[PDB]
C-alpha cells in the first residue's frame, strides 16, 4: 500500500491553463444557485434546498452552515466536498486562532485559512481540487460586516453582493440593479428572495429555501446570562415560518 | 533495583609456548556461597585452531563466545573459507567488546 | 501502479527547457500588468486589477500589492492563492532574520530566499511550480532603494524599472524610452500610470481597476514609509497626472 | 503485451508476465543437476566462462554445514537468496540450537520470492536454485523457482538443455535412489546425468563443479583437479 | 526493571540412569501471605520435556504461553511434528535462554529461574538451568532458590558426579526428590505441603504426578521442648 | 478502455477486471474441495504428478492454521502460502488478546478483509487463489470458501480449481441424499471419490490424493492429516467407484 | 516521498535528462576562463536584451566561494545558487575540520560530486549548470582552473569556455593560447580574455564582465571604464 | 512509462543492458595479470588541447595492494571508488589485515543492483580491479553494472574492447614478465586509439607485492613507448 | 483518458470512478427498504441463495454495527464487510472517547466523510456500496440515514435501494401522500414489519417465502434481526387478511 501518488495531479498545460481547476469550476457551474448580499447593518446568504427525493428529510441536510458565532457559509457545487471543508474550517478557526488569541477569527482571516486549504488541494500530491465555490458572510469588531467568495483555485474576493452556480450570470445582473450602499438588512433579505425566485423551478417556500443572516447579536441564543461582554451570536438561520412571512410581502 | 550483572567466579590461565599454546580453566560455576555446577565448561574450541574463554559473568561470557564463533562462520562465508588468524580474531573481538562500551560484557577474555 | 498517472513536473525538454516553468510563465502573461519604477527618492508600485465588477468591495480588496514588512512590499502577477502561500513564508523569513540579528532583513536576502523556494519545486518533489511572478520594492541601509523580480524558475534580477504580467514587451519599451536616472518619485508615479494607460486591454484606466503603492523617505527625517493608496487616493492621482 | 510492464498486473488469462520473463532468465543459464539417495545428496553444475582468458563463473554456494545450493540465472540474485538462507540457517542454530530442516528452508524461500511478485516497484528474482541437504529426516533435494514454487524431488535439472538430464534421471530413478553408502557412485550418476545436456563442449577440469552432503559428510564443494577423478 | 509480586519457590531436579526427575510445590505467595494454593509450576512441552519455573508467577504464565505458541508454530507445515521434527528439550531450553538474556539486556527481565528437564531423541538426559540474568549451567542435580541451598546437598549424595548417573535407579531418585521436598517444607517459610512431580524416562516416557503431599513428618519431639533456656 | 490495466479501477460496468483476471489463475489450478460433516469438516486436494522424480507424499499442500483450522487453495500456490501466513498472524493475535482460539467465522472475516484490501489500490495485485478453509469451534463445524475479490460465504460443500463443475455436481448429490447429515468417516470416503471423479479434467497426468479433517469425535476438534490405512481405505473406495 | 527515477538509460546507452541539462547550459550566457603565469581571469557575457537593469543589486555572474576561490557558470541561474550555497558551506566546513582552506581541486571535486548525485537519485532532475572554478591553493602561486558539467565529470584547463557560442571562443583560444608561454602579466591575460569574448559578445559596453584572481586571496572585479580601455586598444590594433 | 527494474521477454533487465551500451562508448582500459604483477593502462581521450591531461584520473588507488581502472560514465565511478576504499580500510580496522581482492570486488558489485523506485539507475561504468593477496596471488577482475564479476588473465573494456580482447587472446601466456606486459598494454592501446599514442594521452600503472600500487610517471611511460617503437621496427 | 481511471475531474466536472462505483452497487441484484414506526425503525432486504451448496445462515447483507445501530448494504459483500468493520470500529471508539452511544446520523456523516476522501484522494478507490443506517435515536427518535459512494448522505422518512428502487420509492411516496404523516402510525414493530413486507410485495409484484426475505428491527436501546420462523409468523399474518 502506502500513498504512492506523491506527485501533482494538477499541472500547467501548454496554454498555461491548470486543467483540474478549470474542471472544478465547471462542476461549480452545474451546482445549485446560491447568493449573498451585504447591507449596512447585516449580511444575508441564501440558497435552494434541492431535495433529491420527497421521501428525504431535507431539514437534515444543511447547505448553510455556522462556522463561528459571527461567521456563516453557503456553497455551490459538490455537497460532500463542502461538508468536509466546513469541518476543516470550524476546526482551523480554533487551532490557528481561538486557542492562540482567545477570540474568534475575523472573517477575512478565516476565509484566508479556508482558501489556503483549497489552494493546497491544487498543488499537493495525489489529490484533486475541491469542486466547490464558497460564499462566506461574517462580522467582526474592527472590519464590520463582510462577504467573501472562495473558488477552487484558493482565490478569494470581497463582494458587496454576488451569486455563484447555475444561474449566477443572470442573478449578478439582477443584484447590480438593486444594490445600493444604504440598504437595511430587511431590504437585503427581500432582494435575496426576489433574486433567488428566478433560478428556482418548482416549489418556492420556507421548506425549499435555506436562508441565514449575519446581523445583530442574539442574547436569546447565547444559552447563559451573567457576562455583560458576551451578547450572543450574530449568525442566525431563518425558520421556515420566518421565510414564508416575508414571501407574502414579496 | 534490578542488577543486570552477576559473578559466576572461575579462574582461567593462558600460556604461550614456542610452538604451542594452552588455555586452562576450572570447571566450577558459583553464585555467592553456592555451587551451581562442578563441571560447566568454560574454555571453548571456536574453530580455525583458536580457543577462547570469557571469564566473569557467565551470561555475558556465553554470549560473547557465541558471537565470536558466529563471526568465524561468517568470515569463512565472506572471504572464501580463509583461515582466521589469531591476530585477526583478536582485533575482531575488540570490536565485539567495544560495541558494548556503554553496557559492557562483564568478562575478562583470553584467546 | 501509480507511475502511469505521473506528469513528471520536473524534467527538461530536449531543448533544455523546463516544461512546467515555461507553461507557468504562459499563465502569468495573462495576469494583470504590474509595474515597478525606482527613483532616487523612492520607489513606485502600480498594478492593474483584472476585469472587475461594480459589486466588488474595492476598499477591502487586495489581489496585487502586499506588504512583507515595513520596508519591503511586493506586486503580484499570476495565481493569487499561490502568491499568498509564498507571501506568508516571506513574512516569516523576515521576522526570523529580525529575531536572529536584531536588524531588518536586507532586501536581496529576502528575495533570494523566496526565489530558492521556487527553484526547489522545479528540481525535486514532483509537484507543480508556483504560477507567480513577483516585483519586490524595498529599502535597506546598504543599497538603498531596490527593485527585483522573480519568476516560477526561481531566477531573480535587479531593475531600475520593470513590468510583469500582460503586455510586458510593450510596457518595457515604453519604460525604456522615458526613464532617466535622475528621476524623482512624483515623475515615476506619472510614468507608471501613463505606461499602464497605454498598455491596458481595458477601454479606459480608472481608479476601481488599479492598485497603487509608494515607498518613500518622504517619512519625517531618516526613515522610510510605505503607502498603500486608498481608492479615493488613486482617483486623485489619476486626476493630478491628467489621465481622467 | 499491455500487461507485462510490471509484476503487479495480471493478464486477461490470469498470467503474470514479469514472473514468466524472470523464469526465462533461468533457461538462458548454464545447466546444473541435482540428485539424491537415502544417505547422500549431490549437486553437479556446468560452469560457464566469458572467454578463454576468463574464469568459469561459480555455480554452487554453501549455506550451512548441512545445506547448500546451485544456481542458474542471475548470479547476484542467487547471492541475495543464499545470504538469506545462511541467515535463516544461522538463526535456527543460535536461537533454537537446531539445524534448519530443508523443507522449512524451502518454505522460507517461497515466501521471500512471493512478496516480490505482488507489490509495485519491485521485481521478481531472476534465478533458479537447487537446494540439497541432510537433516533429521535424511537426504533432501529441492527445486526453487522465482515464481515462489518450491518442490521436493529425488532428482532434477535446471538451465539450458536441462531436459536431457531430467529424462535420464527419470529412467535411472530406481537405480540411483539405491546408491547408499557410496558417494563416488552417486556423483558418477550425476556426472552421467549432466552429460546428457552437453553439446559441442565436454566436461573439463575447470568446467566441472560438484557438491555433496550426507550422513557423515559436511557440505563440501569440489573444483579443479578434485573433479578430474570423475572426468 | 520491576519487582516480583506473586511468586513461586524452589524447583528441584536430578538425572538418573534412564532419565530425569523434576518437582515443585503448588503455592503462589504474595510476600509472606500464602495467597494461592493450586498453582501448577511444572509445565510439560510434548511428551519429552518438562519446564519447571520459580519466581514471578505473572511472568511464568507468560512463558507458559510462549511455550504453547512454540508447539503450535513447530507443527506449521511440518509433517514430522510428532516424529523426527518434534520439539526437543535442547530446542526449548535454548529458546528460553535466548529470551531471558534478551530481556535482561533491555533492562526488563522475566523475574524467573527456570529448569528444563527432558530426554533427547537419542535417549540422552537433558537438564539445564536459566534465570532472569540469562545465566545458564548444567549439573547432575539442579535446584532453584532454597532448593539450591538445601536440596542440592541431599541430591548430590546420590549423584555426586557424572559416573554416578548410570548407577542410580528411578526408585532411588524419586525417593531422594521426595525427601528433599519434605526438608524444604520443614525449613522454607514460603513452601507448601502440596506439590507436583514429573518423571521423563527414555523407555516409559512422561509420567506426571499431581496432588502429591509431604508425608512421614517428624513433629513428636516438639512436646519435650520447653522455654528458650 | 484501459480499465483492466490497473487494479482497483472501476470499469464502466462497475467491475474490477484485475480481480476477474485473478479468478482465471484460480480456474487454471488443480482441484481442491471441502465437505462439512456432522461434527466437523474434511478437506481434499488433487496433486498433479508432473514427473516420476517428485517424492511421493512430500510436497504437502493443505496447511494448518492454529491447531483447529485447515486451509486448502487452488491457483498460485505462493499466494496461498502468503494468505495462510497472514491467517496465522491473525489467529495468534486473537488468541493472545482474547485467550480462546479464534472462531471460524471470525477467522473467515480476517482473511476476507485482508484479501479485500488487495483490491483497493493499484500498488498491489489481487490474490491469485480461491481458499477453502474451516474447522471446529465452540458453536460447531464451519466450512468457508474465499475468492480473489475478498468475497466469502459459509458452505455445506465447496470446490474450486479446474475440475470445480464436476466436483460441485457430486457435492450437490450428497446434500440431497443426506439431509440428516454425513459422518466424518463417510466424508473422507466421499472426498476421495470426488477428487478422483474431478481428475477427468486433468486426465493427462496422473495425480496424488491428499486428505485432511477436523472432527469433534474423530480428532478431538484438531486438524489432522489422513494417513496410512485410513487413506488407503479411501483410495480403494474411490477406485472402486470410478470402475 | 517522491521517488520517481527521472534520470534513466535509453536503449542507445544515453541518459537524456543529463544530456538535456547540457542543452540548458548551451542556452546560458557565455563564460570564459584563462590562466596566466601568476593569475587567472574569469570573463562573463551579459546579454543586453535586459536594460533598465539595476547593476548594483542584480546577481553578479562570478561568485566568491571563499576568499581565494571563485565560481562562474553557464545555464540555469536558479540552479547555480544551490550549487554555490553548498560549495560555500563545504568551504567553511573544510576550514573548521581540516584547519586549512580548500584546494581548488577539492572544491571542484565536491561540486562535481553533488552534480553527479543528482543524476542517479530518485525524484530529482540534474542541474542545468556547468561551472568554471578558479583560484589558488593556500600558500601556492600556481594558477588553477577547473570545469564541471551536469553529468558530474570535471577536469583542469589551461583555458576554457562554456555557454552559448562557446564553440567559437574555444576556437579562438585554441589558436591564440600558447602553453609554453602563457600570458605573463595581468594585462596580457585580461587582454586575451576580452579578445576571446569580443568574438561573440556584440558591443564591448556593459556586456563584458572581468574578474581577476591573484595569489593570496587577491580578487578584484574590473569596472566598466577599465574594461572599456581594453576594448578600445584591441580594435585600434585591429585597424591594420 | 515502464518500471526501472523491468525484465525483457528474453529475461534480461532493460536498464542493465542499456548501461552496457554506455560503457561501449567509454575510453579504452586494459589490464594484464602476470606472476610478476598486474598492469593497468588507459586511454585518456582529452576533448580539447587546452584541457590539462594530467587532471584526467581514470586509474585510481583503492588500497596499497589494490588498484582500479574505469571505462564509461566516469563520474559514476566516484561513489564506487569511495565505497571500495571504505570497504578496504574498514576490513583492515576490523581484522588487522589486507582484504582479499575478490572480497573487495564482491563488495563493489553488491552496489550494482541496488536501484529501483536506493539509487534511481544502474552505474554507467565498468571497472577493472587489479591487486595482490597472499592466498590467490596477482589477480584481475572485471566488475560490471549487472553485479557480475569475472576474473581474467587479461581483459579490455571500452570502445576498442573486442579488437583488443582478440589481441590479448593471442599475446597472453602464463610466463609473461612485467616488462613484457607493460609493452603489450601500450601496443594494444596504440592499436585501438583514435589519436597517436604518447605519454600525455595514455597512462600506465601496476601492482606488485613489493612496491604496491603505482601510477607511472609520464617520463617513465615515454621511455617504454620509445622501447616499443624500436622493437616493432626490429622486424 | 486517464481521468476515467482515477478520481480526478473530467472536462465536464464529473468523477467517472464515482459514477461507476454507483453501478457496482447493483451487482448483487438485491432490493432493500426502510421505514419508521412510532417507536421503531424497520429495514427489510431480499435474500437470494442461488447455490444449494451454500450455508444459507451465513448469507446476509444486514449488520449489527452497535447495540443501537443497524446497517443494511447494497453492493458486493467484500466492500460491504469492509464498511461494516469500519463502522463498528468508529462506533466503539466514539463511545470510548465521548462517553455516550454514537448517534445513527453522526455515524452516517463519519462514513460519508470517509467516502468523500476516496473521491478526492487518488490512491484510494471508492467503495461500491450504499449504506443505510437505522436506529431509534435517544434524541431524534426513529432514524434512517443513507450514505453513497459520492460521500453524500441525508435523513429519510423512508427509503429504498437496489435495481428496482424507483418502484418501491414511488409506492412509499404514494402512501405518505395519503396519510400526511412522516411515519407508520403503529404501536408494535411486528405490524410495522408487516407493512414493510406488504408494500415491497405490492411494489415488486412478487410473493415471498420465509427464506426470500431478511429483516432488521431497531427499537429503543437495541437493534436485532429476525429469524426465518419470526418472518414466517409475519407472512402468515399478512395472508390472513
Ligand atoms: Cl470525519
Ligand atoms: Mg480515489
Amino acid at each position: 500500500m502506502t500513498d504512492r501518488y506523491s506527485f501533482s495531479l494538477t499541472t500547467f498545460s501548454p496554454s498555461g491553463k491548470l486543467g483540474q481547476i478549470d474542471y472544478a469550476l465547471t462542476a461549480v457551474k452545474q451546482g445549485v444557485t446560491s447568493l449573498g448580499i451585504k447591507a449596512t447593518n447585516g449580511v444575508v446568504i441564501a440558497t435552494e434546498k434541492k431535495s433529491s427525493s420527497p421521501l428525504a428529510m431535507s431539514e437534515t441536510l444543511s447547505k448553510v452552515s455556522l462556522l463561528t458565532p459571527d461567521i456563516g457559509a453557503v456553497y455551490s457545487g459538490m455537497g460532500p466536498d463542502y461538508r468536509v471543508l466546513v469541518d476543516k474550517s470550524r476546526k482551523v478557526a480554533h487551532t490557528s486562532y481561538k486557542r492562540i488569541y482567545g477570540e474568534y477569527p475575523p472573517t477575512k482571516l478565516l476565509v484566508s485559512e479556508v482558501a489556503k486549504i483549497m489552494q493546497e488541494a491544487t498543488q499537493s500530491g495525489g489529490v484533486r481540487p475541491f469542486g466547490v465555490s464558497l460564499l462566506i458572510a461574517g462580522h467582526d469588531e474592527f472590519n464590520g460586516f463582510s462577504l467573501y467568495q472562495v473558488d477552487p483555485s484558493g482565490s478569494y474576493f470581497p463582494w458587496k453582493a454576488t451569486a455563484i452556480g447555475k444561474g449566477s450570470v443572470a442573478a449578478k445582473t439582477f443584484l447590480e440593479k438593486r444594490w445600493n450602499d444604504e440598504l437595511e438588512l430587511e431590504d437585503a433579505i427581500h432582494i435575496a428572495l426576489l433574486t433567488l425566485k428566478e433560478s428556482v423551478e418548482g416549489e418556492f417556500n420556507g421548506d425549499t429555501i435555506e436562508l441565514a443572516i449575519i446581523g445583530d447579536e442574539n442574547p436569546d441564543l447565547l444559552g447563559y446570562t451573567g457576562i455583560p461582554t458576551d451578547k450572543g451570536p450574530r449568525f442566525r438561520k431563518l425558520t421556515s415560518q420566518e421565510i414564508n412571512d416575508r414571501l407574502e410581502a414579496l | 533495583q534490578f542488577n543486570p550483572y552477576g559473578d559466576n567466579g572461575g579462574t582461567i590461565l593462558g600460556i604461550a609456548g614456542e610452538d604451542f599454546a594452552v588455555l586452562a580453566g576450572d570447571t566450577r560455576n558459583i553464585t555467592d556461597y553456592s555451587i551451581n555446577s562442578r563441571y560447566e565448561p568454560k574454555v571453548f574450541d571456536c574453530g580455525d585452531n583458536i580457543v577462547m574463554s570469557a571469564n566473569g559473568f557467565a551470561a555475558d561470557g556465553d554470549a560473547l563466545v557465541k558471537r565470536f564463533k558466529n563471526s568465524v562462520k561468517w568470515y569463512h562465508f565472506d572471504h572464501n573459507d580463509k583461515k582466521l588468524s589469531i591476530n585477526s580474531a583478536a582485533r575482531n573481538i575488540q570490536h565485539l567488546l567495544y560495541g558494548k562500551r556503554f553496557f559492557p560484557y562483564y568478562v575478562h577474555t583470553i584467546i | 501502479g501509480s507511475r502511469r498517472y505521473d506528469s513528471r513536473t520536473t524534467i527538461f525538454s530536449p531543448e533544455g527547457r523546463l516544461y512546467q516553468v515555461e507553461y507557468a510563465l504562459e499563465s502569468i502573461s495573462h495576469a494583470g500588468t504590474a509595474i515597478g519604477i525606482m527613483a532616487s527618492d523612492g520607489i513606485v508600485l502600480a498594478a492593474e486589477r483584472k476585469v472587475t465588477s461594480t459589486l466588488l468591495e474595492q476598499d477591502t480588496s487586495t489581489e496585487k500589492l502586499y506588504k512583507l514588512n515595513d520596508k519591503i512590499a511586493v506586486a503580484v502577477a499570476g495565481l493569487t492563492a499561490d502568491a499568498e502561500i509564498l507571501i506568508n513564508t516571506a513574512r516569516i523569513h523576515a521576522q526570523n532574520y529580525l529575531k536572529t540579528y536584531n536588524e531588518d532583513i536586507p532586501v536581496e536576502i529576502l528575495v533570494r530566499r523566496l526565489s530558492d523556494i521556487k527553484q526547489g519545486y522545479t528540481q525535486h518533489g514532483g509537484l507543480r511550480p508556483f504560477g507567480v511572478s513577483f516585483i519586490y520594492a524595498g529599502y535597506d541601509d546598504r543599497y538603498g532603494y531596490q527593485l527585483y523580480t522573480s519568476n516560477p524558475s526561481g531566477n531573480y534580477t535587479g531593475w531600475k524599472a520593470i513590468s510583469v504580467g500582460a503586455n510586458t514587451s510593450a510596457a518595457q519599451t515604453l519604460l525604456q524610452m522615458d526613464y532617466k536616472d535622475d528621476m524623482k518619485v512624483d515623475d515615476a508615479i506619472e510614468l507608471a500610470l501613463k505606461t499602464l494607460s497605454k498598455t491596458t486591454d481595458s477601454s479606459a484606466l480608472t481608479y476601481d481597476r488599479l492598485e497603487f503603492a509608494t515607498i518613500r523617505k518622504g517619512a519625517n527625517d531618516g526613515e522610510v514609509y510605505q503607502k498603500i493608496f486608498k481608492p479615493q487616493e488613486i482617483k486623485d492621482i489619476l486626476v493630478k497626472t491628467g489621465i481622467t | 503485451n499491455n500487461y507485462d510492464g510490471d509484476t503487479v498486473t495480471f493478464s486477461p488469462t490470469g498470467r503474470l508476465f514479469q514472473v514468466e520473463y524472470a523464469l526465462e532468465a533461468i533457461k538462458q543459464g548454464s545447466v546444473t543437476v541435482g540428485l539424491r539417495s537415502n544417505t547422500h545428496a549431490v549437486l553437479v553444475a556446468l560452469k560457464r566462462n566469458a572467454d578463454e582468458l576468463s574464469s568459469y563463473q561459480k555455480k554452487i554456494i554453501k549455506c550451512d554445514e548441512h545445506m547448500g545450493l546451485s544456481l542458474a540465472g542471475l548470479a547476484p540474485d542467487a547471492r541475495v537468496l543464499s545470504n538469506y538462507l545462511r541467515q535463516q540457517c544461522n538463526y535456527s542454530s543460535l536461537v533454537f540450537n537446531r539445524k534448519l530442516a530443508v523443507e522449512r528452508a524451502g518454505h522460507l524461500l517461497c515466501d521471500k520470492a512471493q512478496k516480490n511478485t505482488q507489490s509495485y516497484g519491485g521485481r521478481p528474482y531472476g534465478v533458479g536454485l537447487l537446494i540439497i541437504g541432510y537433516d533429521k529426516s535424511g537426504a533432501h533435494l529441492l527445486e526453487f523457482q522465482p515464481s515462489g514454487n518450491v518442490t521436493e524431488l529425488y532428482g532434477t535439472a535446471i538451465g539450458a538443455r536441462s531436459q536431457g538430464a531430467k529424462t535420464y534421471l527419470e529412467r535411472t530413478l530406481d537405480t540411483f535412489i539405491k546408491i547408499d553408502g557410496n558417494p563416488d557412485e552417486l556423483i558418477k550418476a550425476g556426472v552421467e546425468a549432466i552429460s546428457q545436456s552437453l553439446r559441442d563442449e565436454s566436461l573439463t577440469v575447470d568446467n566441472l563443479s560438484i557438491a555433496i552432503v550426507g550422513k557423515d559428510t559436511p557440505f563440501t564443494i569440489y573444483d579443479g583437479e578434485a573433479v578430474a577423478k570423475y572426468i | 526493571t520491576q519487582q516480583p509480586i506473586v511468586t513461586g519457590t524452589s524447583v528441584i531436579s536430578m538425572k538418573y540412569d534412564n532419565g530425569v526427575i523434576i518437582a515443585a510445590d503448588n503455592l503462589g505467595s504474595y510476600g509472606s501471605l500464602l495467597r494461592f494454593n493450586g498453582v501448577e509450576r511444572l509445565i510439560p512441552v510434548g511428551d519429552n520435556t518438562v519446564v519447571g519455573i520459580s519466581g514471578d508467577i505473572s511472568d511464568m504464565q507468560h512463558i507458559e504461553r510462549l511455550l504453547k505458541d512454540l508447539v503450535t508454530e513447530n507443527a506449521y507445515d511440518n509433517p514430522l511434528a510428532d516424529a523426527e521434527e518434534a520439539l526437543e528439550p535442547s530446542y526449548i531450553f535454548e529458546y528460553l535462554a535466548t529470551v531471558m538474556y534478551q530481556r535482561r539486556s533491555k533492562m526488563n527481565p522475566l523475574w524467573n529461574a527456570i529448569i528444563v528437564a527432558g530426554v533427547q531423541s537419542n535417549g540422552d538426559q537433558f537438564l539445564r538451568y536459566v534465570n532472569l540474568l540469562g545465566v545458564t549451567y548444567s549439573s547432575p542435580t539442579l535446584a532453584t532458590g532454597f532448593g539450591a541451598h538445601m536440596a542440592n546437598p541431599l541430591l548430590r549424595k546420590v549423584v555426586d558426579r557424572e559416573s554416578d548417573i548410570p548407577k542410580t535407579t528411578v526408585q532411588v531418585a524419586e525417593e531422594a526428590i521426595v525427601n528433599a521436598m519434605r526438608v524444604l517444607y520443614y525449613r522454607d517459610a514460603r513452601s507448601s505441603r502440596n506439590f507436583s512431580l514429573a518423571i521423563i524416562d527414555k523407555n516409559t516416557g512422561l509420567t506426571f504426578k499431581k496432588n502429591l503431599q509431604v508425608e512421614n513428618m517428624k513433629w513428636d519431639f516438639a512436646k519435650d521442648i520447653k522455654g528458650y533456656g | 478502455t484501459g480499465y483492466d490495466l490497473s487494479n482497483s479501477v472501476f470499469s464502466p460496468d462497475g467491475r474490477n477486471f484485475q480481480v476477474e483476471y485473478a479468478v482465471k489463475a484460480v480456474e487454471n489450478g488443480t482441484t481442491s474441495i471441502g465437505i462439512k460433516c456432522n461434527d466437523g469438516v474434511v478437506f481434499a486436494v488433487e496433486k498433479l504428478i508432473t514427473s516420476k522424480l517428485l517424492v511421493p507424499q512430500k510436497n504437502v499442500k493443505i496447511q494448518v492454521v492454529d491447531r483447529h483450522i485447515g486451509c486448502v487453495y487452488s491457483g498460485l500456490i505462493p499466494d496461498g502460502r502468503h494468505l495462510v501466513n497472514r491467517g496465522r498472524e491473525e489467529a495468534a493475535s486473537f488468541k493472545k488478546l482474547y485467550k480462546t482460539p479464534i472462531p471460524i467465522p471470525a477467522f473467515a472475516d480476517r482473511l476476507g478483509q485482508y484479501v479485500q484490501a488487495h483490491t483497493l489500490y493499484n500498488s498491489v495485485r489481487p490474490f491469485g487463489v480461491s481458499t477453502i478453509f474451516g474447522g471446529v469451534d465452540k458453536n460447531g463445524a464451519h466450512l468457508y470458501m474465499l475468492e480473489p475479490s475478498g468475497s466469502y460465504w459459509g458452505y455445506k460443500g465447496a470446490a474450486t480449481g479446474k475440475g470445480r463443475q464436476s466436483a460441485k455436481a457430486e457435492l450437490e448429490k450428497l446434500v440431497d441424499h443426506h439431509p440428516e447429515g454425513l459422518s466424518a468417516r463417510e466424508a473422507v470416503k466421499q472426498a476421495a471419490k470426488i477428487i478422483y471423479l474431478a481428475h477427468e479434467d486433468n486426465k493427462e497426468k496422473d495425480f496424488e490424493l491428499e486428505i485432511s479433517w477436523c472432527s469433534l469425535s474423530e480428532t478431538n476438534g484438531l486438524h489432522k492429516f489422513v494417513k496410512g490405512d485410513l487413506l488407503q481405505e479411501a483410495i480403494d473406495f474411490a477406485q472402486k467407484e470410478i470402475n | 516521498g517522491y521517488d520517481r527515477a527521472l534520470s534513466i538509460f535509453s536503449p542507445d546507452g544515453h541518459i537524456f535528462q543529463v544530456e538535456y541539462a547540457l542543452e540548458a547550459v548551451k542556452r546560458g550566457t557565455c563564460a570564459v576562463g584563462v590562466k596566466g603565469k601568476n593569475c587567472v581571469v574569469l570573463g562573463c557575457e551579459r546579454r543586453s536584451t535586459l536594460k533598465l537593469q539595476d547593476t548594483r543589486i542584480t546577481p553578479s555572474k562570478v561568485s566568491k566561494i571563499d576568499s581565494h576561490v571563485v565560481l562562474s557558470f553557464s545555464g540555469l541561474n536558479a540552479d547555480s545558487r544551490i550549487l554555490i550555497e553548498k560549495a560555500r558551506v563545504e568551504a567553511q566546513s573544510h576550514r573548521l575540520t581540516l584547519e586549512d582552506p580548500v584546494t581548488v581541486e577539492y572544491l571542484t571535486r565536491y561540486v562535481a560530486g553533488v552534480q553527479q548525485r543528482y543524476t542517479q537519485s530518485g525524484g530529482v532532475r540534474p542541474f542545468g549548470v556547468s561551472t568554471l572554478i578558479a583560484g589558488f591553493d593556500p600558500r601556492d602561486d600556481e594558477p588553477k582552473l577547473y570545469q564541471t558539467e551536469p553529468s558530474g565529470i570535471y577536469s583542469s584547463w589551461s583555458a576554457q569556455t562554456i555557454g552559448r557560442n562557446s564553440k567559437t571562443v574555444r576556437e579562438f583560444l585554441e589558436k591564440n593560447y600558447d602553453r609554453k608561454e602563457p600570458p605573463a602579466t595581468v594585462e596580457e591575460c585580461v587582454k586575451l580574455t576580452v579578445r576571446s569574448l569580443l568574438e561573440v559578445v556584440q558591443t564591448g559596453a556593459k556586456n563584458i564582465e572581468i574578474t581577476v584572481v591573484k595569489p593570496d586571496s587577491d580578487i578584484v572585479a574590473l569596472s566598466s571604464e577599465e574594461i572599456n580601455q581594453y576594448v578600445t586598444q584591441i580594435e585600434q590594433e585591429k585597424q591594420e | 512509462d515502464r518500471g526501472v527494474s523491468t525484465f525483457s521477454p528474453e529475461g534480461r533487465l532493460f536498464q542493465v543492458e542499456y548501461s552496457l551500451e554506455a560503457i561501449k562508448l567509454g575510453s579504452t582500459a586494459i589490464g594484464i595479470a602476470t606472476k610478476e604483477g598486474v598492469v593497468l593502462g588507459v586511454e585518456k581521450r582529452a576533448t580539447s588541447p587546452l584541457l590539462e591531461s594530467d587532471s584526467i584520473e581514470k586509474i585510481v588507488e583503492i588500497d596499497r595492494h589494490i588498484g582500479c581502472a574505469m571505462s564509461g560514465l566516469t563520474a559514476d565511478a566516484r561513489s564506487m571508488i569511495e565505497h571500495a576504499r571504505t570497504a578496504a580500510v574498514t576490513h583492515n580496522l576490523y581484522y588487522d589485515e589486507d582484504i582479499n581482492v575478490e572480497s573487495l570486488t564482491q563488495s563493489v558489485c553488491d552496489l550494482a543492483l541496488r536501484f529501483g523506485e536506493l539509487m534511481s539507475r544502474p552505474f554507467g561504468v565498468a571497472l577493472l580491479i587489479a591487486g595482490h593477496d597472499a592466498d590467490d596471488g596477482y589477480q584481475l577482475f572485471h566488475a560490471e553494472p549487472s553485479g557480475t564479476f569475472y576474473r581474467y588473465n587479461a581483459k579490455a573494456i571500452g570502445s576498442g574492447s573486442e579488437g583488443a580482447q582478440a589481441e590479448l587472446l593471442n599475446e597472453w601466456h602464463s610466463s609473461l614478465t612485467l616488462k613484457e606486459a607493460e609493452l603489450l598494454v601500450l601496443k594494444i592501446l596504440k592499436q585501438v586509439m583514435e589519436e597517436k599514442l604518447d605519454e600525455n594521452n595514455a597512462q600506465l600503472s601496476c601492482i606488485t607485492k613489493q612496491d604496491g600500487f603505482k601510477i607511472y610517471d609520464n617520463e617513465k611511460t615515454a621511455e617504454l613507448i620509445k622501447e616499443l617503437k624500436e622493437k616493432e621496427a626490429a622486424e | 483518458g486517464y481521468d476515467r481511471h482515477i478520481t480526478i475531474f473530467s472536462p465536464e466536472g464529473r468523477l467517472y470512478q464515482v459514477e461507476y462505483a454507483f453501478k457496482a452497487t447493483n451487482q448483487t441484484n438485491i432490493n432493500s427498504l426502510a421505514v419508521r414506526g412510532k417507536d421503531c425503525t424497520v429495514v427489510i432486504s431480499q435474500k437470494k441463495v442461488p447455490d444449494k451448496l451454500l450455508d444459507p445462515t451465513t448469507v446476509s447483507y444486514i449488520f449489527c454495527i452497535s447495540r443501537t445501530i443497524g446497517m443494511v448494504v447494497n453492493g458486493p459483500i467484500p466492500d460491504a464487510r469492509n464498511a461494516a468493520l469500519r463502522a463498528k470500529a468508529e462506533a466503539a471508539e466514539f463511545r470510548y472517547k465521548y462517553g455516550y452511544d454514537m448517534p445513527c446520523d453522526v455515524l452516517a456523516k463519519r462514513m460519508a466523510n470517509l467516502s468523500q476522501i476516496y473521491t478526492q484522494r487518488a490512491y484510494m478507490r471508492p467503495l461500491g456500496v450504499i449504506l443505510t443506517f437505522v436506529s431509534v435515536d435517544e434524541e431524534l427518535g426513529p432514524s434512517i440515514y443513507k450514505t453513497d459512494p459520492a460521500g453524500y448522505y441525508v435523513g429519510y422518512k423512508a427509503t429504498a435501494t437496489g435495481p428496482k428502487q424507483q418502484e418501491i420509492t414511488t409506492n412509499l411516496e404514494n402512501h405518505f401522500k395519503k396519510s400526511k404523516i412522516d411515519h407508520i402510525n403503529e404501536e408494535s414493530w411486528e405490524k410495522v414489519v408487516e407493512f414493510a413486507i406488504t408494500h415491497m410485495i405490492d411494489a415488486l409484484g412478487t410473493e415471498f417465502s420465509k427464506n426470500d426475505l431478511e429483516v432488521g428491527v431497531a427499537t429503543k436501546d437495541k437493534f436485532f434481526t429476525l429469524s426465518a420462523e419470526n418472518i414466517e409468523e409475519r407472512l402468515v399474518a399478512i395472508a390472513e387478511q
